[PDB]
């Protein structure tokens, strides 16, 4: 409600399954920039903002949520258009006068500015998920554990099918699910009343 | 000031991901086997500053008689033109203030005196304590390692140790410039050289690395990184081209 | 002529060979939303409309 | 129990993101059974034996 999503796009994962999936950590990087360089944020493209201010990895898993507001920001706005070398990924950089002269130019934001020249705020999404206790999870409500059913199974987004037996594997304090023979997960461990469950 | 050997002092975890029971390649930053380090020690009359070289990572060591060593500073200008890392550990906690420094002449303590703009603060909380220091994607990866340091006239042990992987800071700032912060009062600090290299590493049922490679030195450690194994049968194999 | 027509996707087939096709049969959903939310009209994604 | 129905206004002097957009969405099949809707391409003579 009230939120207008101009662009969501997520790279690695897919908007459908963000409810299914609990993230072991999220970093949320926010900036604001002009409507025609959204399309600018994507892993493996170059321009002014993608070289000269804000470069994204190429193994980049995570989603870009970019949403168009020319009313709640007016003023003046500051970018970088003048770096002798392009950032590396997830870099910062704040030398004004790296090159002597001013390298910050600014930018201005009027509600009665043509197209492509208007706000837009920015939020990218990065998050990680691998074998750890996740801390960011979706909203889906648990539901009661039943044992020696053919049953579908959603430990922590790890979803399959199988048969959960009370099982004694050694797992150390942060594992969550045991790998075995070919890479299959086949020793689990249930986020409430913690035990190991092999399937 | 003298030189020394990377007696299989330098391997780290490369990856966050849990892995068991498997042998498995990697292109990583690495501090390859028999390399050279630039240790230095602490007399009446020592070193005051000195700006070494962040090389895409550096592999930290000391011996830390008593607590000699007090943390790093990370930069690439070492001013207040841009931002810097000091790290400290002073009383008991680890904190990490990503600021403007105008620091002093040499980092002691009994090191910064003025500092603005910070984007970054957090605070966490005969012994080896070696570390290794890379830079990745806007993060700090941190893999230090708490030996119990054997006993001068000082050297590197053998006995091989799989540091472990310590917190990690999304910093985001580029570095390329590093310095040491001691304790001037009116010990020894080690560096190494990071470099890309392919390493074989192996794992146990707990997880942990049980011994390592480093298929750029050796014609034997080529032939293992070729045969995919840690044994190798008797005979002759072509090899591939990690050298 | 008088309509501009601001996104035409096809899956399945393509815009340059609906003319060669003759369909067995065709419906039509029709209706009106916002200018920000036509993205969400594709296979395999969520929003409000979706 | 309460109004799950929220009202959306349409206006010439609003932003770009909530101003109205008309969508049809084309759903036909294509396979074995004889085409109603069919392309705007004429026939040609049947010719045989080439
Ligand atoms: C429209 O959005 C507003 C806020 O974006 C929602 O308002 C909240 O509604 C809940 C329960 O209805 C209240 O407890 C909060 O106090 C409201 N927040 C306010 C008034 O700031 C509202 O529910 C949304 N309506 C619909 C139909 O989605
Ligand atoms: C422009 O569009 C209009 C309406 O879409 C077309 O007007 C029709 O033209 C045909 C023949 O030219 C007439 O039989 C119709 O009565 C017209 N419809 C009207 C007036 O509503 C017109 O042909 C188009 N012109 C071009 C060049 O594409
Ligand atoms: C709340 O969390 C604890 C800790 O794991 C768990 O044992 C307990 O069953 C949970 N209760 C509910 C109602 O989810
Ligand atoms: C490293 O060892 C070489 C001898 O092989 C020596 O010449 C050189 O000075 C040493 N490096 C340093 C920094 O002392
Ligand atoms: C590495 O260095 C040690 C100590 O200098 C030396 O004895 C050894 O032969 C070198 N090579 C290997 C492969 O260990
Ligand atoms: C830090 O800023 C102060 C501003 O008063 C300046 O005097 C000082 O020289 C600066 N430090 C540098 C440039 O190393
Ligand atoms: C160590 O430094 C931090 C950072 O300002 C400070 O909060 C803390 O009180 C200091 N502790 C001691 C014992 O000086
Ligand atoms: C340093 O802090 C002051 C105080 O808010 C601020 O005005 C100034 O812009 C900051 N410097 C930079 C380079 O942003
Ligand atoms: C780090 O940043 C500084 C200032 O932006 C720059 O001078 C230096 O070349 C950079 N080092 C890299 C990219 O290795
Ligand atoms: C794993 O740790 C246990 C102690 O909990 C130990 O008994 C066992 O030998 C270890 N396994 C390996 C391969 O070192």
């Amino acid at each position: 409600n009230s939120t207008s999503f101009s662009t969501f796009k997520c790279y690695g994962v897919s908007p459908s399954k963000l409810i299914d999936l609990c993230f072991t950590s999220v970093y949320a990087d926010t900036f604001l920039i002009r409507f025609s360089e959204v399309r600018q944020i994507a892993p493996g493209e170059t321009g002014v903002i993608a070289d000269y201010n804000y470069k994204l990895p190429d193994d980049f898993t995570g989603c870009v949520l970019a949403w168009n507001t020319a009313q709640q920001d007016i003023g003046s706005y500051f970018y970088r258009s003048h770096r002798a070398v392009k950032l590396k990924p997830f870099e910062r950089d704040l030398s004004s006068d790296e090159n002597g002269v001013r390298t910050l130019s600014t930018y201005d934001f009027n509600p009665n500015v043509p197209l492509d020249y208007q706000a837009t705020r920015v939020v990218v999404l990065s998050f990680e998920l691998l074998n750890a206790p996740a801390t960011v999870c979706g909203p889906k409500l648990s539901t009661q554990l039943v044992k020696n059913r053919c049953v579908n199974f959603n430990f922590n987004g790890l979803r399959g099918t199988g048969v959960l037996t009370d099982s004694d594997k050694r797992f150390q304090s942060f594992q969550q699910f045991g790998r075995d023979s070919a890479d299959f997960t086949d020793s689990v461990r249930d986020p409430q009343t913690l035990q190991i469950l092999d399937i | 000031k003298q030189n020394v050997s990377s007696l299989m002092r330098g391997v780290y975890y490369p990856d966050d991901i849990y892995r068991s029971n498997v042998n498995v390649l990697f292109t990583v930053p690495f501090l390859r086997f028999n390399s050279t380090l630039t240790w230095y020690n602490f007399w009446n009359q020592a070193y005051t500053s000195r700006v070494m070289e962040f090389g895409d990572g550096i592999y930290f060591s000391t011996v830390d008689k008593s607590n000699a060593v007090r943390g790093w500073i990370f930069g690439t200008t070492l001013d207040n033109t841009t931002q810097s890392a000091l790290l400290i550990n002073n009383g008991s906690l680890v904190t990490i203030q990503v600021c403007y420094f105008q620091f002093c002449a040499n980092p002691a303590f009994l090191v910064y005196i003025s500092s603005h703009n910070c984007t970054y603060s957090e605070v966490l909380s005969k012994r080896l304590r070696e570390f290794v220091f890379k830079n990745n994607d806007g993060f700090l990866h941190i893999y230090g390692a708490y030996q119990p340091h054997v006993i001068a006239t000082p050297s590197l042990p053998s006995t091989f140790k799989p540091l472990i992987p310590l917190w990690k800071l999304p910093l985001g700032l580029n570095i390329t410039n590093f310095k040491v912060v001691l304790t001037f009062r009116s010990a020894n600090f080690a560096v190494g050289s990071l470099k890309l290299t392919t390493i074989m590493l192996s794992f146990d049922v707990n997880g942990t690395i049980d011994k390592a490679v480093d298929c750029s030195s050796d014609p034997l450690s080529e032939l293992k990184c070729t045969l995919k194994s840690f044994n190798v049968s008797k005979g002759i194999y072509p090899t591939s081209n990690f050298r």
